[PDB]
Order: C-alpha cells, then structure tokens, then sequence
C-alpha cells in the first residue's frame, strides 16, 4: 500500500553537505504537497520545509532558510548545506493534500536518523507527562499565543500520536474532525485558544506522545509534546 | 498667390473660393449618412471577426464626429477660432482615425484570407483575449504614428484668419506625408493580394456554383470601394510632390488649382466611413433581419 | 487565507489542465455517422451495445466518427447531444425506402438545420448488377425512364437530395464501389468545404 | 380472450377515472385564494462557475449545500466549491456522452452515466489521493438518463429502455428492476424517506414506484407530451412533473390526480428541470426558452424570472438548506442564484 | 400478448384498491406545510447579507 521510504543519513562532519531523498510509491505523488519534519533525539517535532504540488511555492523554517533546499519520478529531495550542531535529528517525510474536506499530514514516512559531530505562532502544552492507567479516561490540553479560529469558521489544530519507535500518525485534524482509520474513542474540542484532546476508555495501545500543531500560517510550530505513559 | 514661412521654412497656402461652395454640402451629407449608418452599427453590436469589425466601427465613430467640426472650418473661410488644443487634438485624432480605419480594413482582409484559404491554420482559433490584445496593439501603433501632430505649432495668425491645416502644400517633407503615402501603398497591396487569393481559392475548390457568388461580389466590392475612395487623394498628393520638386515654391500661381483639387478628393477619405456600413448591413443575412 | 491559498493552487493547476485539454480536443473534427442497418457504415473508411466511437487521422485532422445506430430508442431524446457535429455522414445501401424516410427525419430536425449532410451511396457495382436484371420500379414505383445504371443512380440521388428544404445546408452526394480506399479524401474535402462555409458565416459574409 | 382482456382494462380505466374525479370537491386555486401573494421574488447571480468547455447536462448539490458536481460532454465531472468558486476535483470520464450526475449523501461517491449504457460510481475519498472508478454498473439496454443514491451502497438508475432499476454497488447487479413504462424513463426523483420514488417517462406519465417490493403503487397521467424532469414536494406527499408541452403540474400522492397546472401564454419551450424550494412554496422550473421561471406552488402564478443564461438550461438544483439555487445551461456556465 | 395483457389488467386492478382522500384535505395539508415552514425558507424572503454565505 502507501509507503514513504527514504534514505541518506549517516555521520556528517560539521560544515559538510548531505542529500536526503524521499522515495514515494503507492499514491498520486504528483498531487501531494510533501513536507519535511525533523525530530531532535530528546525534543519535539520541528518543521523544516514544504514543497507544494507543481513546486508552485516552497517554504522554509526561520532557522533553515537559505541553508537548505527542497525539490521534488516520484521522489522528493532535500539539500543540506552548512550543517550546524543542532541539525542532528531524525527527518520525516510527510505528505499533505489541500482542498475542502482534505486530510493534511495524514501519512508520515519511516524516517532516517542523521547525526553530526519572534512573530511565529508559539504554542505550549501545560502538561508534559500524564501517568494514566488502562481503561480510564485522559485529557491532554494545548494552548496558543494567537487564536486559531479563522474567519471562515475553520480552526487549525492538528493532533498527532507518536507511539514509541513509530512515526507519528494523524489523529484529529482541524481540531474537530477525526482522521480516517482512527478509533472513535478520541475526540477533539475547544475553541479559539484552548484545545483539548479527550480520550474515553483509554486502551493499552493509546500510550505514546501527543503533539499539538497549527496550520494557520507558515512556519508551522509543533507543541512541546505531552507524554501519556502507562501507570 | 500667397507665401508663408513656418518652422523656418517657406510654405505655400492657398484659400480658394470654390471650396466654400463645394466642401460643406457633400461633407455634411457624408456626416449625415455616416452618423446614420455607423451610429446604428455600433448600437447593434464575440469572435475574432466580430471584435475586429467592432473596433473598425469605433474608428469610424470618431471620424464621423470630426466632420461637423471640420465643416465649420470650411464654412468660415478657413478662419479657426477654437484655439490651440482643439485644432491640434482634432487633427491628431482625425489622422489616427483614418490610419486605424485603413489598418483595420487590412486586418479584416487578412483574417478573411486566413479563414478561406487556410481554414485549418491555428490563427482562426485564437481566443477573444488574443484578439483583444492584438486590436489594442494596432490601436497603439496608430497613436504613435500620428503623435507628432500634437506637438505642432498651430494656428498661425496669417491675415484675418487662423489656419487649422496640417496638409500644407509646400516642399517641406514632414513625416505626415510619408505616413499618408505608405498607409495607402502597402495596405492597398495587402487588400488586393488577400482578395485575389480568396477568389482563386474559392474558384479552385469548384464550390463557386452556389451565396458563394454573393460572397465573391462583396469581397470584390470591398477592395473596389477602398480603391475608389483612396486613389484620388493619393494621386493628387503625388501630383503635388511632382510639382514641388520640378518647379519649387518660386511661383504659387500654379499651386492654387491643385490645392482645391486636393481637399475635394480628400473628402473621399471620409466617404470611406460612409460606405463602411456596407460591410455591416449589405453583408450577412442577420443585418437585414 | 490560512491553507485556502494551497486550495487555490490546486484549483489553478486543474483549471490550466482543463484549458490544455480543451485546446487539444478542439483540433478534432467530429462526424456523426448514420444510415440503415448493414448499409455499409463500416466500409467507407475501412483503410483507417452503446455508442461506437471511431477515430482516424488524415492530413493533420483527427476525424472522430460516432456510429450511433446502436441505440434502440427514440432519436429525439439524445439527438441534441450531437448538436455541434461538423457534418453528418449518411450511408445508403443501393442494393436493397426506410433509408429515405430516416434521411427525411434527420435532415430537417430542429438541431440539424445548419449541419450539412454528407451522403454516401454505397454498393454502386452491386446496384448496377441488380439494375441489369431488376428495374428500379420495384423500389420506386414512380420511376419512368431508361433502364441504365447511370440514370437510375442519378434519379435516386435526386430523390435523396430533394428531401431537404433549408437552404443553409448542402448535401455532398458521392458514390462508392465498396472497394475504393479514396473515400477518406472525399470526407476530408467535404469537411473542409463545410469548415470554410461555416467560417464565412461567422464573418458575417456568407 | 384478448377482446375480453381489453374490455376489462377499459372498464378498470373508467373506474379509475370516475374515482379520481369523484374526490375533486374543490380545486387548489379556490382554496389558496385566501392566502396572500408571495410577491415578486428577485434573485441575483452571486457566483458563476467558469471552467467548463461544453454543454452542461447535469448538476447535483452535495448534502452539505456547498459541493456542486457538474457533468458536461467535455469528458469531465468537476466537483465545485460553491462558496469560493474553487474546483475540488476534475474527474476525466471514460466516455464523453454524459446525461446525468449524482452526489452521494455522505459525499464519498459520485455517479455518472449517459449513452454508454453504464452508470459509473467514482470514489472521492480514495487513500491513493486520486479519484478512481469503484464500480462500472452495466446491464441496461438504453441510455441512463438519471441516477440517484439512496445511500452509499445502493443506487437507482432511470434508463431509456422503459425500465428503472435499483442497483447494488457492492456487487454490481440489479437487485430490483421496475418495469411498466411505455416509453423512455427520462427522469427520476427519490422521496425524502428514500423508500419510494417516481419516474417521469416519455409516454406522458409519472408512475409512483416502490423500492422494496418493486411494484408500481400508483400511476399519474394528464400530460400532452414527454416528461423531461420531476421532483418531489418537500413534504414528500406531492411531486411536480416538468413536461415538454410548456407546462408543469403538481400531483398529489394521496389525492391521486393533478392539483394545479403552471401554464403561461408567453411560454412555448419545453421544461428541462423542475425543483421545489425548502418550504415548497416556490417551484423554480427551468425552460428551454433561455429563462427559468419561479412559480408559486399554490397560487400557480409567476413570481420572478432568472434570465441570466445565453443557452437552454439543462439542470436546476436547490441546496438542502435552501439558501441557493444553481442552473447549468448549455453555455458552459453554472450560475448560483440566490 | 395474452400474458402481457393479463399483467396490465392485474396492475390496474391493484391500483384501484388504493384509498383516496378528499382533494380539499390534501390542499389544506399542503397549505399548512407551506405556512409552517415559511420562516425557514431563505428564497421567498431575501436573506440578509449578515449571515448569507453567497455574498
Ligand atoms: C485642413 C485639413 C482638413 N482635413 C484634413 C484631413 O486630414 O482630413 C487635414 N487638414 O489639415
């Protein structure tokens, strides 16, 4: 079925260069705007780059602009130049299609680890660890500096679940809808600034890290990451 | 019978008497017929052929507006009282209207040649947006080709009357004469070549036995009316050039007879605007309906 | 415009794609094909239960040839789909009045008052052989004339052409021997004559 | 025995006519005369969906009153976004002869059909990212002129072989076939409860079918020509048939005969699409005379003209919330009135 | 033909057993439905542009 496999990691000396390639197969890659999301070894996801359908527009993060370059035979390429010490991270290839009723960030690639030797919408999660027991109910909260409820009624607060050792999967998109393939236990709520992902009858398979995201305007800023550990 | 120095150059001007009794009855008739025909044609009026005809009617609309203002000049024994801006703008946009009318006749004939001889060529399938920018471009070059008439110094206080004339009879060879000569020489050749090719292509297909005969007659009479309207002015102007080169301005007694002949035949250029509704009304069955 | 900008990008991408496909499909020339059953409809361009679409290229034109005889229903309820066909190709089996009635019905339809009908008279040699043994009076009781192939063919052609009344349409009668491969050239030249006639109409001069 | 059967049929028809005429104590006009007039209804073109390059033959609003799908003979079935004029999808049809279209109540599936004798069901929410055919339903001997989704699984199609059939998209076989029409079944309209529907045929009759048992409960006549369109009243107890004789009648299911007729002397073209309003008071019926008259469904008089099209209107659709009506004519422009 | 005629005869007989109500009752019911939903029809009353989405 749908797979986004990739390679191009390995140890890189500082000041060098390395090409990261996203191999896409099993979907209409010509009509998908693939993103690039990196994860530090002990931090939350951070946005890197984005290339649209037909390469109409390309966006880069504040701390990435100029140094990197993203371009797209069903393959996406990311150029890395002048690597720093903070670029040691695992890079994920994320697909996203944009129309009315679409499901952005629905699929996330496997990811490859790579190591080396102010007006943005900042979003904070009040809690970082919530120890809960299976069969109970848990609630993860998320806030934002600026209200995300746009004029057309859509509020952009995507929720992601990252099981240990597995790439994150979309759970709640636009803060109210439910992603396809997700059990109906999850449910989003909130309006304007405060968001909440309510889980009812929590199972043993719902443990992991929950990330809060916005899509109101680039650059997209993930949350700090809330961990729902067992017991 | 007269002399005048303009722009540091001598130039001859003659004010005949037959003009006052011959210019404004026919010119008013052309204005009356032109306003009656072209006025209704634009009101009635999109394809590539339709848009080209629409702009052609627009050019005739301003030319029809010119005639009452020009007729006042003839009736007042060439005594202009409007001033600098009215005379300058009137001459500039009148020259622009003729040039546009001639160039749009050329464009229409070229369109017909491409649509009868080369039916499968891509140019017959141009969108209205492509036609609109082309029509504007042809409008633009007409503005540039006559912009120098706006910078001229006029009127000139010569005796008790003020001249509002740009077609002064003298050896001074301004670019306006060059434009007035080319705009007849080249478009006439284009019209004749396109018409001849259309006739030959329709005859070769062996489908002239039919409506096609009426089409042939209309295509021929367009060129016929064009040539009969524009030949007298150009031949008289060539006579003026020959006389100026051979004899010079030493004596202006012989330039009185030719000067009056120039304007009366120049009135035929307006007559082109009067016979342009034939392209609208006489052609197509939709117009009689 | 948070992500609706990306939605506009998708809309513009397919709007341009629609325009690119639209101009490409405008070069094709559509020719509705009619006629009675087993009347030679498939033996005109032989060299090159729904609707049947046949396409071939000749002299840089894409001739699309719909054979709509496979619809076992009323013509009037779907004949407006073919309102904008360049021409109608009609095949008549000379070796067999139903074709004449169908031609009368289709040549005066309200949607086909401006679309010319190219008429093909197939089986010329079979018709000649039949005339050499059986006369045209059997199929046309009003026929009074010489018993020759040429006269009978001309009479049938005149009868077919006489069923129109709109002067804005023309019938390009042509006869095939069911073996000549040059019918494509006849279709091409008839189509280009119709095209230049329509162009003259569009210029307000026809 | 054939003569006896014909005599029995004639006697039954006479009994039906007598029963129908016996119940008409008072017509609709003399009862609705006590109601005040609706007044003139003025409507302006809020949106215009440019992008089609051929005649538009169908248009069905989505259940969310925002997504409009239009089918044209250019070979495409574009799903529009009426609020912002955007195009969501552009589905390239297998064949260019399309005369109908449909949009699933859930929004997942889009139907299509025409002279191909095949009703194709497309899958909008495919995981591969593109729109792909899910089941090319086939089995009809004539052109499929109208298809509607009862739900995501079962579709009813009206064909030109005097037959309306209820398919099953999961298996692709005719679960139930309804027969009894004399001419082409050129229109169809499922009831709000989706347990029954009507089909206006070319024989000037609009039979009331039943989805479950596959039997025609009632038959309605009174038209002088073919029925080109048909739609239920919002209540579900009435429907309006748009004939080709420049008239459209409002039948009642329980009364079982025509109630009012909507005819005007200044109208001679044939109706191509009739659709009610949310409250059922208006009957926005399109015409081949380039316009779209709005009729008071009770007073039986005109209340406005939606003249904004340069060609015959081939479809008309009022959204579920009633806030918009869209007409798609052959000039390739679908305009969203309001 | 005999079987086809029999089917039509039975079909007409089946429709003859359907109960029919008075036309006045149906007209009154339609009028009541139209009046009870008059306030919910945004076509006959021009909806204000404040909340009308087609502005
Ligand atoms: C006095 C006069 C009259 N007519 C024209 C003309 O070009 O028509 C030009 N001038 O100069």
């Amino acid at each position: 079925d749908v797979q986004l496999v990739e390679s191009g990691g390995g140890l890189v000396q500082p000041g060098g260069s390395r090409k990261l390639s996203c191999s896409a197969s099993g979907f209409a890659f010509s009509s998908f705007g693939m993103h690039w999301v990196r994860q530090a070894p002990e931090k939350g996801l951070e946005w890197v780059a984005y290339i649209s359908s037909g390469s109409g527009t390309i966006y880069y993060a504040d701390t990435v602009k100029g140094r990197f370059t993203i371009s797209r035979k069903n393959t996406l390429f990311l150029q890395m130049t002048s690597l720093r010490s903070e670029d040691t991270a695992m890079y994920y290839c994320v697909r996203s299609i944009y129309y009315y009723g679409s499901s952005p960030f629905d699929f996330w690639g496997q990811g490859t680890t790579l190591t080396v030797s102010g007006s943005d919408i900042v979003m904070t999660q009040a809690t970082s660890s919530v120890p809960v027991t299976p069969g109970e109910s848990v609630s993860i909260s998320c806030r934002s500096s600026k209200s995300l409820l746009h004029s057309n009624g859509n509020t952009y607060l995507y929720w992601f679940l990252q099981r240990p050792g597995q790439s994150p999967q979309l759970l709640i998109y636009r803060m109210s809808n439910l992603a396809s393939g997700v059990p109906d236990r999850f449910s989003g709520s909130g309006s304007g600034t405060a968001f909440t992902l309510t889980i009812s009858r929590l199972e043993a398979e719902d443990v992991g890290v929950y990330y809060c995201m916005q899509h109101l305007e680039y650059p997209l800023t993930f949350g700090a990451g809330t961990k729902l550990e067992l017991k | 019978d007269h002399f005048l120095e303009i722009d540091k150059k001598n130039c001859c001007v003659f004010r005949d008497d037959f003009i006052v009794k011959v210019l404004p009855p026919v010119l008013g008739l052309e204005f009356i017929f032109g306003l009656l025909g072209n006025g209704l044609a634009l009101w009635i009026f999109w394809k590539s052929s339709r848009i080209f005809l629409f702009n052609l009617a627009v050019a005739d609309f301003l030319l029809i507006i010119c005639l009452p203002f020009l007729m006042d000049n003839y009736v007042r024994r060439w005594d202009w009282k409007f001033g600098d801006i009215p005379c300058r703008l009137m001459l500039f946009m009148l020259a622009m209207n003729r040039q546009g009318s001639i160039i749009f006749l050329t464009v229409v004939a070229v369109d017909r040649y491409f649509r009868v001889v080369h039916p499968h060529h891509a140019l017959n399938k141009i969108s209205n947006r492509t036609a609109a920018i082309i029509s504007c471009l042809l409008w633009g070059i007409t503005i540039g080709l006559t912009v120098h008439l706006l910078k001229k110094k006029m009127p000139i206080q010569n005796g008790g009357a003020n001249l509002c004339s740009s077609f002064s009879i003298c050896h001074t060879f301004q670019w306006h004469e060059a434009m007035f000569l080319l705009e007849f020489f080249l478009p006439l050749g284009i019209i004749l070549f396109c018409s001849a090719r259309i006739i030959w292509s329709l005859r070769q297909r062996q489908m002239d036995r039919h409506k096609i005969k009426r089409a042939i007659t209309f295509i021929m009479v367009v060129a016929i009316v064009f040539v009969i309207c524009f030949l007298p002015s150009v031949v008289v102007r060539i006579r003026i050039f020959w006389l100026l080169h051979t004899s010079g301005t030493q004596n202006c007694e012989v330039y009185r007879s030719v000067d009056l002949a120039f304007f009366i035949t120049l009135s035929f250029t307006y007559m082109n605007s009067m016979l342009d509704p034939v392209v609208y009304y006489f052609s197509s069955p939709s117009f009689p309906n | 415009s948070a992500e609706e900008r990306a939605a506009l990008e998708r809309s513009k991408a397919i709007e341009k794609n629609l325009k690119e496909d639209g101009i490409s499909a405008a070069k094709d020339v559509k020719l509705l094909l009619l006629g009675a059953d087993n009347s030679g409809k498939s033996t005109i361009v032989k060299q090159m239960t729904g609707i049947v679409e046949t396409h071939f290229t000749f002299k840089n034109l894409h001739f699309r040839l719909f054979d709509v005889g496979g619809q076992r229903s009323e013509r009037k309820k779907w004949i407006h789909c073919f309102e904008d066909v360049t021409a109608i190709i009609f095949c008549v089996d000379l070796s067999d009045h139903e074709s004449l009635m169908l031609f009368d019905s289709i040549c005066n339809n309200k949607f086909f008052i401006d679309t010319s009908i190219i008429l093909f008279l197939n089986k010329k040699d079979l018709f000649g052989e039949k005339i050499k043994k059986s006369p045209l009076t059997i199929c046309f009781p009003e026929y009074t004339g010489p018993n020759t192939y040429e006269d009978a063919a001309a009479y049938i052609q005149a009868q077919f052409e006489s069923k129109n009344r709109s002067p804005n349409k023309e019938i390009y009668c042509h006869m095939t021997c069911a073996t000549d491969t040059n019918n494509a050239q006849v279709i091409f030249d008839a189509v280009t004559d119709i095209i230049i006639a329509n162009n003259l109409r569009g210029c307000g001069l026809y | 025995e054939l003569d006896q059967l014909r005599q029995e049929a004639e006697q039954l028809k006479n009994q039906i006519r007598d029963a129908r005429k016996a119940c008409a104590d008072a017509t609709l006009s003399q009862i609705t005369n006590n109601i005040d007039p609706v007044g003139r209804i003025q409507m302006r073109t809020r949106r215009t969906l440019r992008g089609h390059l051929a005649k538009i033959y169908a248009m069905h609003w989505g259940t969310d009153s925002r997504l409009l799908v239009s089918a044209s003979q250019d070979g495409k079935l574009i799903i529009w976004d009426s609020y912002t004029t955007n195009k969501v999808h552009a589905i390239p049809l297998r064949s260019s002869w399309v005369m109908t279209c449909a949009y699933a109540p859930s929004g997942n599936y889009v139907a299509c059909g025409g002279l191909d004798n095949i009703c194709s069901i497309y899958n909008l929410k495919t995981r591969e990212g593109n729109v792909r055919v899910s089941r090319e339903l086939a089995g009809h001997t004539g052109y499929l002129s109208c298809c509607r989704f009862l739900d995501d699984n079962q579709i009813v199609t009206s064909s030109g072989d005097t037959t309306c059939a209820l398919w099953d998209i999961e298996t692709g076989q005719q679960t139930t076939t309804f027969t009894g029409h004399t001419g082409d079944v050129m229109s169809l309209s499922l009831a709000p409860d989706t347990r029954l529907f009507v089909s206006g045929a070319c024989d000037a009759s609009a039979k009331l079918w039943d989805v479950r048992e596959g039997m025609c409960r009632q038959t309605f006549t009174g038209h002088e020509s073919d029925i080109n369109a048909i739609c239920f009243f919002p209540n579900g107890n009435a429907f309006a048939t748009g004939s080709d004789d420049a008239t459209c009648r409002l039948f009642d299911l329980r009364a079982d005969q025509e109630l009012m007729t909507y005819s005007h002397d200044n109208i001679i073209c044939g109706i191509t699409s009739v659709s009610f309003s949310k409250s059922g008071r208006l009957l926005l019926a399109g015409y081949d005379d380039f316009n779209c008259n709005v009729w008071d469904a009770l007073k039986a008089d005109r209340a406005g003209v939606l003249a904004g099209h340069d060609n015959r209107v081939s479809c008309l659709g009022v959204t579920d919330d009633g806030m918009a009506v869209a007409t798609g004519s052959w000039d390739s422009f679908l305009k969203i009135w309001n | 033909s005999i079987a086809q005629a029999r089917k039509l005869v039975e079909q007409l007989k089946m429709e003859a057993n359907i109960d029919r109500i008075k036309v006045s009752k149906a007209a009154a019911d339609l009028m009541a439905y139209c009046e009870a939903h008059a306030k919910e029809d945004p076509l006959l009353t021009p909806v204000p542009a404040s909340e009308n989405p087609f502005r």
